[PDB]
DNA sequence: GACTAGATCAGAAGCAGTAGAGCATGCATAGTTT
């Protein structure tokens, strides 16, 4: 189960906001 | 998922935790300690229902129900809150760490036998439900008991028993002058031996990063918001449940309290008659409108009842074509509809039979939906979808049905009419390149409320006292210099090919 | 032994070997109302650090923001003791206007005298600017030392003495430094008495010293004829007989 | 040395001036 | 040097408190 | 018998979410008076 969240179990981990990044 | 999680932050107090290789660098104890202050502040912001503890061994003083030696409980399983930030907050310096030594002492032996049995002992004393034991190791020895080997036994012993009995074990070890090497003792004590966690590390563990990330954003568990009963026709009838993928985030509730003792009030209101000054329950009183210069009068319960159409749930109409459905038309936020086996038995076969033809013929279900009893009816039209994973099989979207509303006449407005003027394709090639310049790739989670980050920055720096608020970076605000590099001089051409010479579109 | 008499006190202070709850408990038995937050009705808010709430009340200017040390003064002279801006970090509108009529801008007043420990303070509260060049707050110096009879101090001797020295070969030139051993710490130390060295050789120039090195005399007895005022040439002895005596030497003896 | 002593007199003409701007005020009120 | 920083103070110290004397013989005068 | 201690059920509290009303604030739009 990659990318469980380890502060809070049972929730997936969500990546940090990155905004707007042009290509 | 039911219950609340419990951790317990294992913090060794030894000679070579205390120790920094660079002189601009932070020593282990240090980190562990930021670590565990951040989790702090994040479960503090996201579930303030949990349980966290903190223990430290290896010190000369002891503190624990058992009476070990050597093993300091500093902080018992207990909601999370500012006075035990606080509290950690004075062993973040070298004062801090000249203050832990006094106060409890390093260099002493231990037992991780002692360890663990103090851990269990601490999981065994919380009466509510606790749904996840966790257990977290932060240590830069891999070789805690090289000398004697009844020592290890013991501890493998009291690691197995904890593993059977459902704690998680989870090793966060620390930058060592050597080099750490799980596969010495402590392939065993920890709970899942990684294929990649076998080389010798020379840096910090990974998941350090991850602790130290700062989540402000609130937690729910899975919810039903309600229950409720598909209806194919009168004799036809499916148990299904709501649900609310998503939903506004508010700041949490204000509470009203006394200037002088901070003393939390109660709010009372009261209606009263102003010729008699008696006191009047919400039944004496009825209800008016004045309509066409008259008074019209209707009790409190008519007033209830007239808006008592069907019983609560959806009752199916038809299925209409997904092109007819206009994207210009939403009203409200969609919702989530998914079988319920438990209050009967069949629906889910039904509506995955339901769900696979509608997918198929692509149409939706056009219903009559009534969420709670004296609610007016609304039309809703279930969507079909599929479930869609990403590259790591993690679900994304889950399969079921999208609810969403259908407008009625009265919530449609009248448009002023404007005549209509086309622009020349040179102009609509300008625009084109100008939009390709400034592309973009979007997500649903790359964008944060800025008042909410604002308001727990704030709320954090007034508990804990700090010098000033942390400032957050709002990502919402236009790039205004990086747009200007990358349009160049499009934007000069293209309002010389739309704008007259003086037409001043600020004034 | 109730100095106070019905008067409210916020009270916020952090890091302090004086924590909050011992000052609390001496104003509750002193007779003195306590309050977590301020109000229309309290008088001062006690704060003996900057942390975010004392920041806040900063920037709304309704109240008074007071040091915990007036409080510790209070209870050891048994006494009210008036405000001051020394027991102090913030002051409401109408304490400014007050304190504005009888103590200056600044920390200090025009109605009491004041000590050695008074001025000190008053100057640490004073930043230092740079609204002034070298020659002006010389001839301010200057001026100063000439109004109040402040000519007689021992360090500021040489105020309006200013010396060339003879440490180049070629005058009006840089580049030509000598590495005279006695010549070069003598001038040093003449700069650091008070006294002006300059190395251009200007119309400003009062007083010329000559090392060992007789061949240069000439130059200068021919350089001080075209000058509207002619320099002095002096020996050695002069500055060495100044120093020691503490007090200026006739040039009569040295010339 | 210099330091100091530029340090010191500047603090000492700004008090001085803000002392003679109160008197020159006082005198003129009085003047009333 | 360590004595100056001594000296210049006693100086500002009686200069100043002519001035605030001063200040005061105004007042009285003004008292009036 | 009695006590003590284990395990099972049902009601109440907390919490989330919705709906109704009021207030305040700001702004815009149009009618009346001079």
């Amino acid at each position: 189960c990659p990318g469980e969240s380890l502060i809070n179990p049972g929730f997936k981990s969500k990546k940090p906001a990155g905004g707007v990044d042009f290509d | 998922y039911s219950g609340r999680d419990s951790l317990i932050f294992l913090v060794d107090a030894s000679k070579a935790m205390f120790e920094s290789q660079s002189e601009d660098e932070l020593t282990p104890f240090d980190m562990s300690i930021q670590c565990i202050q951040s989790v702090y502040i994040s479960k503090i912001i996201s579930s303030d229902r949990d349980l966290l503890a903190v223990v430290f061994y290896g010190t000369e003083k002891d503190k624990n129900s058992v009476n070990f030696k050597n093993i300091y409980v500093l902080q018992e399983l207990d909601n999370p809150g500012a006075k035990r930030i606080l509290e950690l907050d004075q062993f973040k310096g070298q004062q801090g760490q000249k203050r832990f030594q006094d106060m409890m002492g390093h260099g002493s032996d231990y037992s991780l036998s002692e360890v663990l049995w103090v851990c269990a002992n601490l999981f065994s004393d919380v009466q509510f439900k606790m749904s996840h034991k966790r257990i977290m190791l932060f240590t830069n020895e891999d070789n805690p008991h090289g000398n004697d080997s009844a020592k290890a036994s013991r501890a493998r012993t009291k690691a197995g028993d904890l593993r059977d009995t459902g704690i998680f074990l989870d090793l966060m070890h620390l930058k060592k002058p050597g080099g750490f090497d799980i596969s010495l003792f402590y392939r065993d004590i920890i709970s899942i031996a990684e294929d990649e966690d076998l080389r010798v590390h020379f840096e910090e563990s990974s998941k350090l990063e991850d602790l130290l990330r700062k989540v402000r954003a609130k937690e729910t568990r899975k919810r039903a918001l309600s229950r409720l009963k598909l209806k194919l026709n009168k004799d036809i009838v499916i148990s299904v449940g709501i649900y609310n993928l998503v939903q506004k985030a508010l700041k949490p509730p204000p509470i009203k309290l006394y200037r002088e003792t901070n003393e939390p009030v109660k709010t009372k209101t009261r209606t009263f008659n102003t010729s008699t000054g008696g006191l009047l329950l919400p039944s004496d009183t009825k209800r008016s409108q004045i309509y066409g210069s008259r008074q019209i009068i209707l009790e409190k319960e008519e007033t209830e009842e007239l808006k008592r159409f069907d019983d609560p749930g959806l009752m199916l109409m038809g299925f209409k074509p997904l092109v007819l459905l206009k994207k210009h038309h939403y009203l409200r936020p969609s919702l989530f509809v998914y079988p319920e086996e438990s209050l009967v038995i069949g629906s889910s076969t039904l509506f995955s039979a339901l769900l696979i033809k509608c997918l198929e013929k692509e149409v939706a279900a056009l219903c009559r939906y009534t969420p709670r009893r004296n609610i007016p009816p609304y039309f809703v039209a279930l969507v079909p979808q599929e479930e869609e994973l990403d590259d790591q099989k993690i679900q994304v979207t889950p399969p079921g049905f999208q609810l969403v509303f259908l407008p009625f006449a009265d919530d449609k407005r009248k448009m002023p009419f404007t005549e209509k003027i086309m622009a020349t394709p040179e102009q609509v090639g300008k625009m084109k390149a100008i939009v390709e310049k400034l592309r973009f790739t979007y997500r649903s989670d790359s964008f944060e409320n800025p008042v909410l980050q604002q308001h727990f920055r704030n709320l954090e720096a007034l508990a804990l006292d700090l010098m000033e608020p942390e400032q957050a970076v709002d990502l919402t605000l236009p790039k205004v210099e990086a747009m200007n590099k990358r349009l160049g001089s499009l934007v000069d051409e293209f309002k010389e090919l739309v704008y007259p010479p003086d037409y001043n579109p600020e004034g | 032994s109730n100095i106070f008499e019905d008067v409210e006190f916020c009270v916020m202070s952090g890091t302090d070997s004086q924590p909050k709850p011992d000052l609390e408990n001496r104003i509750a038995e002193f007779g003195g109302y306590i309050v977590q937050n301020p109000g229309p009705d309290t008088y001062c808010v006690i704060a003996g650090s900057e942390n975010i709430r004392v920041k806040n009340i900063i920037l709304s200017n309704k109240h008074d923001v007071v040091k915990p040390a007036w409080l510790l003064e209070c209870f050891k002279t048994k006494s009210f003791v008036p405000w001051q801006p020394r027991f102090m970090i913030h002051m409401c509108p109408s304490t400014k206007e007050h304190f504005a009529r009888e103590y200056d801008c600044y920390g200090d007043s025009y109605f009491i005298d004041t000590d050695l420990n008074q001025l000190k303070e008053v100057f640490s509260g004073i930043k230092n600017s740079n609204e002034q060049t070298p020659e002006e707050m010389a001839s301010l110096i200057a001026d100063l030392e000439y109004r109040y009879s402040w000519d007689c101090s021992p360090l500021s001797m040489f105020r309006r003495h200013t010396v060339y020295l003879d440490s180049y070969a070629v005058i009006n030139d840089l580049s030509t430094k000598n590495e005279g051993t006695r010549l070069a710490i003598k001038a040093l130390e003449l700069r650091f008495h008070g006294a002006k060295v300059v190395s251009c050789l200007a119309e400003g120039v009062s007083h010329v010293i000559i090392g060992e090195d007789h061949s240069r005399v000439a130059d200068f007895k021919a350089f001080r004829r075209t000058f509207k005022r002619k320099f002095k040439i002096l020996k050695e002895s002069w500055v060495t007989d100044s120093i020691d005596k503490c007090e200026l030497q006739e040039e009569n003896q040295y010339l | 040395k210099e330091a100091l002593e530029t340090d010191l007199y500047k603090r000492f003409i700004l008090v001085l001036n803000e002392k003679k701007t109160k008197i020159r005020s006082l005198h003129n009120k009085l003047l009333n």
